[PDB]
C-alpha cells in the first residue's frame, strides 16, 4: 500500500508510461522524522527508468500515479520496501519510509 | 544514541501592534478577523523546503530564537503549544503536523488569500483559504496572555498583510460578528511591523537591545464610605461652582440659554444658573459631586475645615462685557487666582482623574460596551474605553483641567489637603585575555540601567551582573560600581554618550572613561578597582535593562572608535579586535528555561543513588541540605529524569508468558513525613516544556484540543495536545504515613492511568502515537526529606528501565544506571548570537495592498540534533 498525498498541484495530463525515463528530485525520510536521503544536497536530480526494476517497488508504483510538475508525499509500507534485512547502515529493519517526490521533467 | 547533523534554514517572525485579551473585566471585543495575501514564494531555494505558516500566538511563551530550539530546527509558528500555524494542509501546534481534508489542498501558493478567524468568548480558532473554510479548528486553549497575528517565513518569501479596511482591502467579507483587526490598536501607538524577543537591531553606526516590556493580562482591566456633615454642605457649593465654570466656557465658545437642547444650534439648557437647571441635571451634579469627594478621602488625604471668614471674604471672578452671553445672564465663578497649586496637588489631580475614568470604564463595561479605533455608537464601541495609563494625552489632560477646577475652589473655601529579566551580552570564551592592555567602548542610546565592564569567563547567568566576585562592572544610571556590593563612583549617564572601558593587566588597575573624561571617585582616585588577580582571565561584558538599546563597539576598526585618540591611545591601551579578520562572536543570555543536570556541589539540594535491597527496589532520593536557618532557599523546584520513553508508532487497535509479551511499565515515588502532599505534582512531561513559575498549578497547563471533521459539520476526531500530563497529590490523600503515587503507561494503546497507594483513580490520559515522555515530579520542599524516585516492579508489569533501554527490554529486574540522573530546570542558559541575520524589508505600499514584507537572503547553518532530548 502506497499512500500518495499531494503537496503542490501539477499539470494533470502527462503521466509516465513504460520504457520512459523520469527525473525525480526526491528527498526521503523515515516515520520518526529523521532524513536518510536527499537528492537536493548533491544538486543532482535522480533519474530512473520505469519498469526495469531499478528503484524499489514502492518508488515506481509511487512515481507512476503522479503528473508532470506535481509534488506529492508518499508513505511506503515496510512490506513493499526493505522488509526483513533492509539496507545495512542507513535504514533499520522493519521501518516505514516517507518520500517527498517531485517530478521535474519528461513525464 | 549518537549526534546527528543536517543543514537547516533560518526563519523570522513579525507582528503588528494588535494585542487581544480577555479577563474578568474585558474592555475589548474578543472576536476579530484579519487576512493575509501571498504574492511570491520560491518553492525550493535551498535543499530544505521554504517554511511558511500563518496564525496567532501569545506574548510570554512564543519566543522564536534564530539559533537553536525544539525539534531539529527552524522553529516558528506551530512548533509549540503557544502558537497555532497553518501552511495550507497541516495544522501545526506543539511541533506535530495534522493533515486536513480541504477542497484543493496544497501549500500557500502565490496569489492566495489565507484568513484567520479568532474568538475568545468560547475558544475557537478557524482558518479559511481563498474563501473556502477548512475542516479543522483549535479549542480549549489557555487564554492567559494576549493574542497577535504572526507570520513566519524562510528565505525567498514576499507576502502582504491585510489587517483592516484603512490599511488594506479585504478581498473577502468577514463573517457576521468578526471585526477587522485594525480597530484594536491603542491610541498611544501607531501600527508598526516589529519582530519579537529581539536582541540584534541594525543601525546606522548593529545595535543591541534589551527585553521589551509587553502588555500584561490584567493591565487592560480598569481598577476601582460615610461622609461627615462638615463636607456635606460644601458639596452643593462645589456643584454650583462647576455649573458656573461649565456655563462660563460654554458662553465663551458659543452656547446660549434656551428652552430646547441642541448641540449644532449651540443651545445650553443649564446656562442660566444651577437652580435654573432641571432636576435630573441637578441630582446628576450632586451624585457626581458626591462621588468625587467619596474618592477624595478614599485615597487617604486628610481634609479639615478652617478659615471660613477668609472664604466668605473671597468674591466672584471679574466678568467683562464680552463675557456675558446673548441671553443677558452670566455665571459668577469663584476666583482661584490667589491660590496656586503645588506638585503634591498635581500628583493627586492625576490620581483623582485616574480614578474617575477607571470607574467610568468599569461602568461602561458593565453596561456592555467595548473599544475600537472607530467610534460606532449602535455597535457599543467607543475609542476611549482603555485604562488611564493606556489613554492618550489629549483625553488625559482634558479631564485634568476639568478636575483642577473643583480642587482649587475647595482649596479656595479654606479646606486644606494633606499629602521580564535582564540580558547579559558577553564575548566568547576563546577570546579571553591574560596580559597586556585592552580597550573597548560602549555607546548609550537610551539612558537607564545598563552595566558595562569586564568579567571572568566563569560567569553564571543566574546571578545579577555585579553582585558577585566574577565581574568588575560600572553601572551608569545612578553612577556606582558593582563588585561584591555597591559604592558610588563618577557621574550619571545621558542619552547619546560613549563609555570607554580600559583594563591594564600589568598594574592590575581598571579605569572607566565617560566621553573621554577619566571618571574619579569620591576620594580622588582615577582608578576604579585595585589589586585585581588575573586568574582565569577577563573578557568584556555588557548588560542591558528592560527596553534599553545600545551597541557594543569592541574596537575592530580603529576609525570606528570615536574617543580613542582623545584618551586611551598615548597611555598605551590598544583596542580589543585590533587585528581580527572576522567580527567577534557574542554570547548572550536566554530567558527560555532549559533542563540541565544538578551540580554535585550545590548548597541546598543534593541527590543520593541508593542501592536496592531484597525489600526496597533500587531508588534515588533528594534531601534538602539546609532546611533550617542560615540562608535557606525554599522555592518550587522542577525535577525531571534524564531518559524518556518512546511510544510505538502503530497502536494496537507472575507467569513468564505474560511478562515477556506485555508492554506496560510502572514507576512510583514515596512522599516523606512532614512533606505536605498539596505541593506534590507527579507524572510525565513532554520535552517542549519551558515554563518556570513559582505559582505552578495544573490549571496553568497548556492544553490544545484539535477537532477536525467533514464538510457536513460532524466531527471525525478529537486530539488534546498538552506538555504537562500530571496529577495533584492533594486530591489523593502532620501526616505520619507516606504517600505512594504510582504511574502506569501502556506503549501499545497509549493509555496512562495513575494509582495511589494501590488504588486506581479517576484520571486517564491519551497521547500521540509518536511522542516521548519524561518521568517528572514537580515538588516544593517543606521538609528535609522531600521525594524519592523508586523504580520498582509490581506483580506482572516490568519497571521503567526496560522502556528506556533496548538491551534490557526483556530483563524484568530493576536497574539504575548512571545515565539515569535527575535534572532540574534552571531559568537561564548560555547561547550564541549568529553572525548573519535574515534581512527583512518592512514597508507599507498603498492603502489597499497593505503592509508588504519580504526577504531574499539565503542562509543555512549546521546543528546537532541530540535525539534523547529532541533539542537542537
Amino acid at each position: 500500500g502506497v499512500e500518495i498525498e499531494t503537496i503542490s498541484p501539477g499539470d494533470g495530463r502527462t503521466f509516465p508510461k513504460k520504457g520512459q525515463t523520469c527525473v525525480v528530485h526526491y528527498t526521503g525520510m523515515l516515520q520518526n522524522g529523521k532524513k536518510f536521503d536527499s537528492s537536493r544536497d548533491r544538486n543532482k536530480p535522480f533519474k530512473f527508468r520505469i519498469g526495469k526494476q531499478e528503484v524499489i517497488k514502492g518508488f515506481e508504483e509511487g512515481a507512476a500515479q503522479m503528473s508532470l510538475g506535481q509534488r506529492a508525499k508518499l508513505t511506503c509500507t515496510p512490506d513493499v520496501a526493505y522488509g526483513a534485512t533492509g539496507h545495512p547502515g542507513v535504514i533499520p529493519p522493519n521501518a516505514t519510509l516517507i518520500f517527498d517526490v517531485e517530478l521535474l521533467n519528461l513525464e | 544514541l549518537l549526534l546527528q547533523t543536517n543543514l537547516i534554514n533560518y526563519v523570522t517572525s513579525i507582528r503588528p501592534n494588535i494585542f487581544v485579551g480577555r479577563a474578568e473585566g474585558s474592555t475589548q471585543y474578543g472576536k476579530w478577523y484579519f487576512e493575509v495575501m501571498v504574492d511570491e514564494v520560491v518553492p525550493f531555494l535551498t535543499a530544505q523546503a521554504t517554511h511558511l505558516r500563518v496564525g496567532w500566538a501569545l506574548t510570554e511563551g512564543y519566543s522564536p530564537y534564530p539559533g537553536g530550539g525544539e525539534g531539529w530546527g527552524g522553529n516558528g509558528v506551530g512548533d509549540d503549544l503557544y502558537s497555532y500555524g497553518f501552511d495550507g494542509l497541516h495544522l501545526w501546534t506543539g511541533h506535530v503536523a495534522r493533515p486536513v481534508t480541504s477542497p484543493g489542498q496544497h501549500l500557500l501558493a502565490p496569489e492566495d488569500v489565507v484568513s484567520c478567524c479568532l474568538d475568545l468568548s468560547v475558544p475557537s480558532i478557524s482558518f479559511r483559504i481563498n474563501g473556502c473554510p477548512v475542516q479543522g479548528v483549535f479549542e480549549a486553549f489557555n487564554l492567559d496572555g494576549l493574542f497577535f497575528p504572526v507570520v513566519s517565513f524562510s528565505a525567498g518569501v514576499k507576502v502582504r498583510f491585510l489587517l483592516g479596511g484603512r490599511h488594506g482591502e479585504f478581498k473577502f467579507l468577514p463573517p457576521p460578528g468578526y471585526a477587522p483587526c485594525h480597530e484594536a490598536v491603542l491610541p498611544r501607538e501607531r501600527l508598526r511591523l516589529e519582530p519579537i524577543k529581539e536582541y540584534r537591531r541594525e543601525g546606522p553606526r548593529p545595535h543591541l537591545v534589551g527585553p521589551s516590556r509587553c502588555l500584561s493580562h490584567t493591565d487592560f482591566v480598569p481598577c476601582p464610605i460615610v461622609l461627615p456633615p462638615h463636607l456635606e454642605r460644601i458639596r452643593e457649593k462645589l456643584a454650583e461652582n462647576i455649573h458656573e465654570l461649565w456655563a462660563l466656557t460654554r458662553i465663551e465658545q458659543g452656547w446660549t440659554y434656551g428652552p430646547v437642547r441642541d448641540d449644532n444650534k449651540r443651545l445650553h439648557p443649564c446656562l442660566v444658573n444651577f437652580h435654573s437647571l432641571p432636576e435630573p441635571e441637578r441630582n446628576y451634579n450632586l451624585q457626581m459631586s458626591g462621588e468625587t469627594l467619596k474618592t477624595l478621602l478614599a485615597l487617604g488625604c486628610h481634609v479639615g475645615m478652617a478659615d471660613e471668614k477668609a472664604e466668605d471674604n473671597l468674591k466672584k471672578t471679574k466678568l467683562p462685557k464680552t463675557y456675558m452671553m446673548s441671553n443677558g445672564y452670566k455665571p459668577a465663578p469663584l476666583d482661584l487666582s490667589h491660590v496656586r497649586l503645588t506638585p503634591a496637588q498635581t500628583t493627586l489631580v492625576d490620581r483623582l482623574a485616574e480614578n474617575g475614568h477607571n470607574v467610568w470604564a468599569r461602568d461602561r463595561v458593565a453596561q456592555g460596551w467595548s473599544y475600537s479605533a472607530v467610534q460606532d455608537i449602535p455597535a457599543r464601541r467607543n475609542p476611549r474605553l482603555v485604562p488611564y495609563r493606556l489613554l492618550d494625552e489629549a483625553t488625559k489632560r482634558s479631564n485634568r483641567d476639568s478636575l483642577c477646577q473643583a480642587v482649587r475652589t475647595l482649596l479656595g473655601y479654606g479646606y486644606n489637603i494633606e499629602p521580564d529579566r535582564v540580558r547579559i551580552f558577553r564575548a566568547e570564551k576563546s577570546y579571553t585575555v591574560q596580559s597586556g592592555r585592552w580597550y573597548f567602548e560602549f555607546e548609550a542610546v537610551t539612558t537607564g540601567e545598563m552595566r558595562v565592564g569586564w568579567a571572568r569567563p566563569e560567569l553564571r547567568p543566574d546571578v545579577e551582573l555585579g553582585a558577585d566576585e566574577l565581574a568588575y562592572v560600572f553601572n551608569g544610571h545612578r553612577g556606582q560600581r558593582w563588585h561584591l556590593g555597591s559604592e558610588p563612583f563618577g557621574r550619571p549617564w545621558q542619552s547619546g554618550d560613549v563609555v570607554g572601558c580600559m583594563i591594564d593587566l600589568t598594574e592590575n588597575t581598571i579605569i572607566f572613561t565617560l566621553n573621554g573624561e577619566v571618571l574619579m571617585s569620591d576620594s580622588g582616585s582615577e582608578t576604579a578597582f585595585r589589586e585585581i588577580e588575573i586568574g582565569d582571565g577577563f573578557l568584556p561584558v555588557c548588560s542591558l535593562g528592560p527596553g534599553q538599546v545600545g551597541h557594543l563597539n569592541l574596537g575592530q576598526d580603529v576609525s570606528s572608535l570615536r574617543f580613542f585618540a582623545i584618551c586611551g591611545l598615548q597611555e598605551g591601551f590598544e583596542p580589543f579586535a585590533i587585528n581580527m579578520q572576522r567580527p567577534v562572536t557574542t554570547w548572550f543570555s536566554k530567558s527560555l528555561p532549559q533542563f540541565e543536570p544538578v551540580p554535585p556541589e550545590h548548597p541546598h539540594y543534593e541527590v543520593a543513588r541508593m542501592d536496592g535491597t531484597v525489600d526496597t527496589p533500587p531508588c534515588l532520593r533528594l534531601a534538602h541540605r539546609t532546611w533550617g536557618s542560615q540562608n535557606s532557599l525554599v522555592e518550587m523546584l522542577f525535577l525531571r529524569l534524564s531518559l524518556p520513553v518512546q511510544f510505538h508508532q502503530h497502536f494496537r487497535c507472575d507467569d513468564p508468558e505474560i511478562i515477556l509479551n506485555t508492554t506496560t511499565y510502572y514507576y512510583s515515588v514515596r512522599v516523606f513525613a512532614g512533606q505536605e502532599p498539596s505541593c506534590v505534582w507527579v507524572g510525565w512531561v513532554t520535552p517542549d516544556y519551558h515554563q518556570h513559575d513559582m505559582n505552578f498549578d495544573l490549571s496553568k497547563v497548556r492544553a490544545v484540543t484539535v477537532t477536525m471533521g467533514d464538510e457536513q459539520g460532524n466531527v471525525h476526531s478529537s486530539l488534546k495536545c498538552s506538555n504537562c500530563y500530571m496529577v495533584w497529590g492533594g486530591d489523593f490523600v502532620i501526616s505520619h504515613t507516606d504517600l505512594v503515587i504510582g504511574c502506569l503507561v501502556d506503549l501499545a494503546t497509549g493509555l496512562m492511568t495513575f494509582t495511589a497507594n494501590g488504588k486506581e483513580s479517576n484520571t486517564f490520559f491519551q497521547v500521540e502515537p509518536n511522542t516521548k515522555l519524561f518521568p517528572a515530579v514537580f515538588v516544593l520542599p517543606t521538609h528535609q526529606n522531600v521525594i524519592q524516585f523508586e523504580l520498582g516492579k509490581q506483580k506482572n508489569i516490568m519497571p521503567l528501565s526496560a522502556a528506556m533501554f533496548l538491551s534490557e527490554r526483556k530483563n524484568p529486574a530493576p536497574q539504575c544506571p548512571p545515565r539515569l540522573e535527575v535534572q532540574m530546570l534552571m531559568p537561564v542558559s548560555w547561547s550564541r548570537m549568529p553572525n548573519h541575520f535574515l534581512q527583512v524589508e518592512t514597508r507599507r505600499a498603498g492603502e489597499r495592498l497593505g503592509w508588504a514584507v519580504q526577504c531574499q537572503d539565503p542562509l543555512t547553518m549546521m546543528a546537532l540534533h541530540i535525539p534523547e532530548e529532541n533539542r537542537c
